[PDB]
């Protein structure tokens, strides 16, 4: 399912 | 040598991550905990010298070394990231360590907290006698 943003 | 041996040990990596109902003043929206352990709470310290968690560069002090069980890191944050984990063995010979790239992903507000388990099997072909007896104590 849907996940947060990543540090990127 | 007439005989040879392969010793197999099981590791369990995993993490939990939970949305805080109010973010910290820094904007940390999540509390999470990542760990390395053996199954059935077996004593992997018999052959594990330390576990190194390499956190994302944004963290202060991103190198987290756990020299004793529990091998875990508890932190608050705002985003998921790839977490390289180094498990050092009590072994003068090679392999000296093993590496796993752990996906520390976080879930959205309103959704269940993350609870993830990753099972890893290690095989050591013909270890030294001293390392072998440690591996078999686990």
């Amino acid at each position: 399912t849907k996940q947060t943003a990543r540090k990127s | 040598m007439a005989s040879s041996c392969a010793v197999q040990v099981k590791l369990e990596l995993g993490h939990r991550a939970q949305v805080r109902k109010k973010p910290t003043v820094e904007g940390f929206t999540h509390d999470w905990m990542v760990f390395v352990r053996g199954p059935e709470h077996s004593n992997i310290q018999h052959f594990v010298e330390k576990v190194v968690f390499h956190l994302h560069e944004s963290f202060p002090r991103p190198k987290r070394v756990c020299k004793d069980p529990p091998y875990k890191v508890e932190e608050s944050g705002y985003a998921g990231f790839i977490l390289p984990i180094e498990v050092y063995f009590k072994n003068k010979e090679e392999p000296r360590k093993v590496r796993f790239d752990y996906d520390l992903f976080l879930h959205l507000e309103g959704h269940p907290p993350v609870n993830h388990l990753r099972c890893e099997k290690l095989t050591f072909n013909n270890p030294t006698e001293d390392f072998r007896r440690k591996l078999l104590k686990a």
